[PDB]
């Protein structure tokens, strides 16, 4: 009855603690305000529960602590609608009720709670030991901190410290600005000759006995390099391995002019200087070039060339070993064509 | 013809630098140099 | 009468510079490497005694370390600037704690 | 007084053993990879540089676990002029790798390997290593 | 405000987790084992003593590879007076181990484990470890 | 005839190199040392070769180089006995001979060869490539350095640097002589009470809340301990886990009186102080004891006991946790009875 | 004293090399002049000294090599 | 191939014994004089060689600077053979027996190459 309902807000503020943001309902039926006016309010049927929901949704949906001890709560089929109204709740007490199943806890298991009390409920006899009970509650709430006034020990937690951060991918490395100027000038000159079409001028950059070889990935659009790809993991014949290698500057530069004419984006070269000693200098070059002849004259290639250089007089460097890896360009490699 | 002069003179000179041999043999070596010059 | 302390086979080899340093101390191009640390440095050189040709320094493995060379693009090579540059190089190497062996030919002429 | 085709066949007969050692050892025994580099060895890994046995062991402790499947290998004997009286071979490797919790990526890598002579046993050690992703910038 | 039967059952439900982590991790990921010891951890291995995170990593690099088969385990929660306000458990493990190129031996070992508290997450770390062979003298 | 040998010594001395201890028998038929004497020397017949071997066997078995090139050497079935006569021989030349099969090579694989010449012999044609031939030569001599005047590169050798040495097994660790005297002293007191027969005197060494537990290995002589052997690997029941644990000083020393009376060898105790803090001291003790009551008073046991002790007023230490591992002693543990 | 004996022995070894050239009948004119002059002077020298040419013409072979081994 | 340190005129000279001492140390008869005090002694000898090691012996003799014969070594007709190690034994015998009497002893340059 609504006249009876009217007094409920009074009795709720009567048991509302503003100092601790706690609501006390320990044994609400035997509070002689229910005996007055001849109105009793039972906490099992939904009418009273929904009235309280309306009250709280209008007054204080940010409460942190709540005490519902000893209130004959048989089932919580009707309290599942508390999660959306007061999600700030941290402390909950459900002691001394008639909660038949711990599965009833699955009916409000969407909260983020800090403290719970479940003693007095008969359900505690349904577990062999205390660990089965605590783990069955962990199945519904791991957010809790203290249960039955007992501070729960933090669970098993072994951080192996397995590292998964990959270092920063930096760009061109030369070391000294002097080696930078050196290898960059060499790249510019060499690849200027290389894109002219008459590559015969490379003979003054290569050694009499400068080796050279070509490689590509395994599967065409890149057919013209296929016939000279050298991959020793896949190729077993040793004498064929020897004849598939190019040895003298004559044979090297001839084979190099046999390759389709190119245009390299040298302004977009990426150079890695691996080792520098007094007697040799190895460095790898990652870049792009476009072909201009054949059927695939619009197809664009990406390359990773490796150079080993013995010193040459007047700050020059003579290639002794040369390995050209050629692939087709990535999508964004195509996008970042030339600057 | 001229060579045995060259080799024998080398041999005598490196006997002399070891400080071996008579003074007349060093004098005759000096004469050998003066003759080989011409 | 002239000197020969180094084989022309090892005298013709070129080299790279890890820490390149160049100085003009008169009609002189003086070139040094600073990167060599705590390694024996042997001083061998061929010269006449008046004019200059070339100065080189080796390690135990056979790597060239220091050089001095005159220029025709600069005036005539008088000996005393070179003599000062020699000490300059040995000092620049004792900076890097390189133990430095000096052959006995050099002190006879500079 | 030295044959050349033999230099090439030793280079090939060497590269597959070195690959089968180095990548299986990085995948399986990471703690142990660092001793394959000689003391004065240098490494450029995606632009970042490592110098020294000690910091190499450090870098490999810090690297995530790996799962390499190698695509292609090429090798070249290196002329006696780069390293006098040193048997030296260059290897280039294209492959893929899946790191610990990181997307699998394609890569190019190249080593230079010298054999140093010890009266107990002559042994092989890396002097340079260069590794880079094919999509390293992205 | 603290139960005891729960303390013991947590020690038990924890010790087997730690065992299944530590010995599997020594067999598989040796590079990472040292990080289980807190910075002030101590270890006595057959009379030789290890103190310090860094020297722990060094020593674990120095140990050979391993093959553990564990025989028996026991655990005890340690009274709040030994480590105040620290949840701590003692674990003892008797088992067998086969080393790399070394003869297989039986052993006893005991760890002490404390949980460190962080407002983000508490984690478990070793504070003491004692390892010895049953035939250690031979 | 032996005088044939006498004259053979002359030309052997003419062809002996004293700077390199080398003997040349290259093409003995040409260059008229044989023609200036009208004697042919066939190196296929066993008598002639054995005589030639004997000359050096008397004169200079420390030869360094030997040349047997171009001497119609079909088979060496009788020269395999050369290794023992001149073992310092390091260089051997068999070029241009008639060595038909590699089957001969297994008969002389005891030499210490550094340089070998086997070109010109037809057997070298029996391999498709050079790697099979060179590995077949490694099959007989890996000591070699140069073959046929060609400098062979040292073979493939990757030392994984796999460590397998176990560190030196030292004995008792205390660190400070103060902790040494202390923990030895405490072990002595506790194990003196322990062998008195009335172990109840342990109540003042244990804590009010000191836990205790027992363990033994899995396979008997250790039957009486089964009732209290505790292995969480074998035992899953949690309430049984609690009941097999000994909790209070009372229950602990009661359970400790349940075990058969003992006598420990403390002069042979092995002490490991794991951690010393300001608030605790953990240490394990390894030792032996003999029982003196019951049926197994002739059976000897070995143990690894672990103690954790908090400091106590008046320099004492209170046991808080006690774990006893008990096994039967090994044979060598029995032998090293008392010191 | 020993210098005299050693120098005479080396002189006679040089002359013995010369007479071996004469054993191959290469009549070297200036060298044959040196040969016959050495003969006429050294026979008299050896007659005054008391050591025969047959000693020196074979002792010099090692006196010469003592210097060559020292490089 | 053979050596000549002694002229056949000097190869044939016989000599007297001051303090006669003869010993057979191997296949060699060694003859010495002990009365000689502090006088220079030169060892000259003719023999044959094989692999830079003495094959056989013809004669070993010791002179002064004045030319007096001191010691002799002769092979035996009762024992013809003599390997170089026996010769080395005779060599050491001579060095000792002569430095006893403090007689300075010169060694010609042929002999020391082989012992």
């Amino acid at each position: 009855k609504p006249e009876q309902v009217e007094q409920l807000k009074l009795i709720m503020s009567k048991r509302y603690d503003g100092s601790q943001q706690a609501l006390d309902l320990k044994g609400l039926r035997s509070d002689p305000d229910l005996v007055a006016q001849n109105i009793d309010v039972v906490l099992n049927r939904r009418s009273c529960m929904a009235a309280t929901l309306r009250i709280i949704e209008e007054n204080i949906p940010e409460l942190l602590s709540l005490n519902l001890s000893n209130n004959r709560l048989y089932r919580l089929d009707d309290m599942s609608s508390i999660v959306q109204k007061a999600p700030n709740l941290k402390i909950l007490n459900l002691s001394g009720n008639e909660l038949k199943s711990e599965r009833e806890l699955d009916k409000i298991k969407g909260l983020k709670l800090e403290e719970l009390w479940l003693d007095g409920n008969s359900l505690c006899d349904t577990f062999r030991d205390q660990s089965t009970y605590i783990s069955a509650i962990r199945e519904r709430f791991p957010k809790l901190l203290r249960l039955d006034g007992h501070e729960l020990p933090p669970p098993i937690a072994f951080d192996v410290e397995a590292p998964t951060t990959l270092p920063p991918c930096k760009g061109s490395y030369f070391g000294t600005e002097n080696l930078k100027s050196l290898v960059l000038h060499f790249l510019q000159q060499y690849y200027a000759i290389y894109d002219s079409g008459d590559r015969q001028g490379l003979l003054d950059a290569y050694h009499d006995g400068a080796c050279c070889s070509l490689s590509i990935p395994f599967i065409s659009s890149l057919a013209e390099y296929f016939k000279d790809s050298r991959n020793v993991k896949k190729l077993k014949d040793p004498t064929l391995r020897f004849r598939l290698l190019k040895h003298t500057r004559l044979n090297v530069v001839a084979f190099l002019n046999e390759l389709p004419k190119t245009q390299h984006d040298v302004n977009s070269f990426v150079v890695d200087i691996s080792a520098q000693t007094s007697t040799l200098l190895c460095f790898s070059v990652n870049g792009v070039f476009k072909e201009v002849d054949g059927k695939s004259r619009d197809s664009l290639r990406a390359f990773t060339r490796t150079f080993i250089a013995v010193p040459a007089s007047n700050s020059g460097l003579c290639i002794v070993n040369d390995e050209l890896f050629v692939r087709n360009a990535s999508s964004e490699e195509i996008q970042r064509a030339f600057a | 013809s001229f060579q045995v002069d060259c080799f024998l003179w080398h041999v005598r000179k490196q006997v002399a630098d070891q400080e071996l041999g008579d003074a007349p043999f060093l004098d005759r070596l000096r004469a050998d140099q003066a003759s080989l010059k011409g | 009468r002239y000197l020969t302390d180094m084989t022309i086979e090892e005298m013709s080899r070129d080299w790279f510079m890890l820490m390149p340093k160049q100085k003009v101390a008169g009609p002189l191009c003086v070139r040094m490497d600073q990167a060599i640390m705590d390694k024996n440095i042997i001083l061998k050189a061929n010269f006449s005694v008046e004019t200059l040709t070339l100065l080189r320094a080796f390690t135990e493995e056979g790597a060239i370390v220091g050089e001095i060379s005159p220029l025709p693009s600069l005036p005539g090579h008088t000996n005393e600037d070179v003599k000062n540059a020699i000490g300059v190089l040995i000092g620049g190497l004792e900076w890097n704690d390189n133990t430095v062996r000096v052959s006995e030919t050099l002190q006879r002429f500079a | 007084s030295v044959d050349f085709k033999t230099y090439v066949d030793q280079a090939c007969r060497a590269a597959e053993e070195f690959v089968n050692v180095y990548y299986t050892t990085m995948d399986k025994r990471r703690r142990l990879l660092s001793r394959l580099y000689m003391g004065t060895a240098t490494l450029v890994w995606n632009g970042n540089a490592v110098s020294g046995q000690e910091s190499l062991s450090e870098f490999f402790e810090m690297l995530p676990s790996s799962e390499f499947q190698i695509s292609v290998v090429d090798c070249q004997p290196v002329h006696d002029e780069a390293t006098p009286s040193q048997t030296t071979v260059l290897v280039v490797i294209c492959g893929s790798v899946k790191f610990e919790g990181n997307k699998q990526r394609d890569f190019n890598q190249n080593f230079i390997l010298t054999a140093q002579a010890s009266p107990s046993n002559t042994v092989w050690k890396i002097a340079s290593d260069c590794f880079r992703f094919q999509d390293w910038a992205s």
